[PDB]
């Protein structure tokens, strides 16, 4: 392990890949799960051909390039582009052959079956992986949270989860994924920012208003009162600056964007806010252990990086659950990264080091033993 | 018909007799374990905290059996501690100390009646069975 | 009777209401016990206001509308919406005033006491009912089965029962209700259909995959052998089509969905399959008459409409009960409707025509005499 | 286990009993409405087409109540017809004929069970409630 055999932990979450060797506290490779592909033509002799920009360089040439996630909400859409962000991960950040290493991958739960076995296959077959393991996100964020009791809410870039647990025992029927994450809120931010007259009809600036969002857009603790004092703009309005140099001013549009996490009717679905979803998970749980799910609501993921989330949570599940007892929420730092970090310590455990899908284990037995090891 | 408040008195004396057992028994273990962990220069003033990680129980089983046991990841976190005691339990179920409430979390939590309930069963399988070297 | 005084039989089962006059062989009113409520807004001048769509029209506008059962597993949740499907029943299918008629209602046994007396009250008071009678489901399905000996298993849309009987004498302690019906299996079908990548996060399509289920999803006679030949998909896979025009293919997901009726661990509870539940009822029965419960297991209800049920039953209670003797199962046609039909002939019997909760019988005496007449 | 094809037979007889109801009931309405729309000299050979616009249902409610109701825009288009029935529904919700699937488009489409489901509820609130003059 650890630059030896050294299980590669590669968190292939939507929006961002986060990769490092086993035991690493910091995924040295972090870069957006994107593939830049040029739109306009260029007649210049001696110019980077560069048909397929990949990952973080596509952040540099966002104007020309069509930015494209190869994955969508855990579901891998484009497999060779997925292999572009992989092979770039393994040869330009990890800078090593997976042909030696186990590859501890990370994947969203409640996954259609091709996105486990093919996510493993392109590792086993295009790459060589002497071993590997695709892994459920929220549990590994509990590995960096390091606990075994409560309910983990991993809102990465694509999917919010509510994954319960009680002393190592998970409750699968009470696990709920949901599409409320940073990829969604920037579309809501797009439709709600243009009422001020600012249209950004290009993915280049979808990530830039997502950058606005990941800085400015917090969660209203109470919502319509922040909209009530959105009448008199005192501090809610703030100036942002573009890479062009232009200035934005956003007021109420700040807090209401991640209110779609909490009132998805702003998006316009059936979906309740994330607090009713964890509460709905605990509906499905057992009256002895439902107490320990209240006081141990865990937060995780890149969309959960925003201010005002967790206090609205303690307010609202207090409104939902028996307020006779306590509803503490545990929101550690590095919650986007705790998914990866707890994997980077999972591979360190030698009992896990027998829980790998080895090479011939994939080859002769099946791609369905991926499902027998990863559930 | 007063068996109820008499149960509030009796059960207090149920576990009073069990604490008068388990404390002297903890010191039976304490001088027993400090006769062994002194080989690895570890001193026990408290079973429930010193051998709490599992790796320190692993140190004891490395002393008693005179062998080596794997030392997996340790830290602040629960999984860190449960894995360590799961290697102790690996060698203790190897020594047929059952999982009759003699647990990973029981050592991690320092459960007064099952941390000693585990390691006294280790005494009852050291001087009976081959937890020794 | 019969367009005269004419006791209205209204089977208010979950999922579906089935209503007609006394003596009718066919409940002219059949429509889903739902209330359609719009989700998205519409700025169109001259548009059906229609805040509260009710019943079968909400099947037409399933996209906009939030489909909602006013009843849940016999337990009435929403009482005014319950009155919407009622008043629609009585003025758009039965098309008559209950102010004249007795209303022979049908309800699930082992009911908390409000769901009898208030189910009667909103009839007595919002409507007028000169008489009425809420009624146990499985017995009335035995009235259309027309027998008095055996054990009736009524799995409607919400609740499976096992209600024993012997020459008119029921065994109340041996009566067992259970939540294994069409409302549950479509949730299991939801979680097991998305492994192919098909998510349907809207109640509109919960009823559509329930429609898949009520067509395709039969019961595996033997289960894991049908899963063993689910390796080579020859006929188990079949094409379904959506109202959008898209195509599904489902293989093993067909038979395993109503296997949750038989192995509720696929749902994940303590609950044994329905065959162990009727067998558990006969545990509680008397050794003289337990023989006549074996050879007269009766089937009823809308979830029991599926193929492969009753032969798995005769196989499995043969495995459970003394196989020295015979275990015949009696599965008549119209078993969803036999609950209603046997009520529509119950009101015809003039001895039952003195067993009504009359008007002043409710008013001056009590709502608890409902319990004195209906048990 | 043949409740399915028996459902194909039964439901055909479900709505056979409902059509034997709704046709005689439509003629109950027909001689009832031609006893009233003959005051405005409108004759009904078909509820589902004559009172389809809504304005003709408005003519009936102007007869029964003996009152005047607004006649908004009419033509070929759907909105033309829905607005007209939305004035009928204005006076019918005024008369507490609910929107329990007794609709604008139900009259415009001529829905056999809810056009009569509306206007039979008009009979069940004419001879019960004050849709009359």
């Amino acid at each position: 392990m650890d630059d030896d055999i050294a299980a590669l932990v590669v968190d292939n979450g939507s929006g961002m890949c986060k990769a490092g060797f086993a035991g690493d506290d910091a995924p040295r490779a972090v870069f957006p799960s994107i593939v830049g592909r040029p739109r306009h033509q260029g007649v210049m002799v001696g110019m980077g051909q560069k048909d397929s920009y990949v990952g973080d360089e596509a952040q540099s040439k966002r104007g020309i390039l069509t930015l494209k996630y190869p994955i969508e909400h855990g579901i891998v859409t484009n497999w060779d582009d997925m292999e572009k962000i992989w092979h770039h991960t393994f040869y330009n950040e990890l800078r090593v052959a997976p042909e030696e290493h186990p590859v501890l991958l990370t994947e969203a739960p409640l996954n259609p079956k091709a996105n486990r076995e093919k996510m493993t296959q392109i590792m086993f077959e295009t790459f060589n992986t002497p071993a590997m393991y695709v892994a459920i996100q929220a549990v590994l964020s509990l590995y960096a949270s390091g606990r075994t009791t409560g309910i983990v809410m991993d809102s990465g870039d694509g999917v919010t989860h509510t994954v319960p647990i009680y002393e190592g025992y998970a409750l699968p029927h009470a696990i709920l994924r949901l599409d409320l994450a940073g990829r969604d809120l920037t579309d809501y931010l797009m439709k709600i920012l243009t009422e001020r007259g600012y249209s950004f009809t290009t993915t280049a600036e979808r990530e830039i208003v997502r950058d606005i969002k990941e800085k400015l857009c917090y969660v209203a603790l109470d919502f319509e009162q922040e909209m009530a004092t959105a009448a008199s703009s005192s501090s809610l309005e703030k100036s942002y600056e573009l890479p062009d140099g232009q200035v934005i001013t956003i007021g109420n549009e700040r807090f209401r964007c991640p209110e779609a996490l909490f009132q998805p009717s702003f998006l316009g679905m059936e979906s309740c806010g994330i607090h009713e979803t964890t509460f709905n998970s605990i509906m499905k749980c057992d009256v002895d252990i439902r107490k320990d799910l209240y006081a141990n609501t865990v937060l995780s993921g890149g969309t959960t990086m925003y201010p005002g989330i967790a206090d609205r949570m303690q307010k609202e599940i207090t409104a939902l659950a028996p307020s006779t007892m306590k509803i503490k929420i545990i929101a550690p730092p590095e919650r986007k990264y705790s998914v990866w970090i707890g994997g980077s310590i999972l591979a360190s455990l030698s009992t896990f080091q027998q829980m790998w899908i080895s090479k011939q284990e994939y080859d002769e037995s099946g791609p369905s033993i991926v499902h027998r090891k990863c559930f | 018909n007063d068996s109820s408040s008499a149960r509030l008195f009796e059960r207090s004396r149920i576990k009073a007799l069990a604490d008068e057992r388990e404390a002297v028994q903890k010191k039976t273990f304490t001088k027993w374990v400090n006769s062994h962990l002194a080989r690895v220069t570890c001193r026990v003033g408290d079973l429930y905290s010193d051998l709490r990680d599992g790796r320190n129980l692993l140190r004891l089983l490395e002393v008693l059996s005179g062998e080596i046991l794997p030392k997996p990841t340790k830290g602040r976190m629960r999984i860190h501690c449960l894995e360590n005691v799961d290697k102790a339990l690996q060698f203790l179920k190897e020594q047929k100390v059952h999982l009759e409430n003699m647990g990973s979390h029981d050592i991690v939590d320092g459960n007064h009646r099952l941390t000693l309930g585990l390691v006294w069963t280790i005494i009852l399988r050291f001087q009976i069975q081959d937890i020794s070297v």
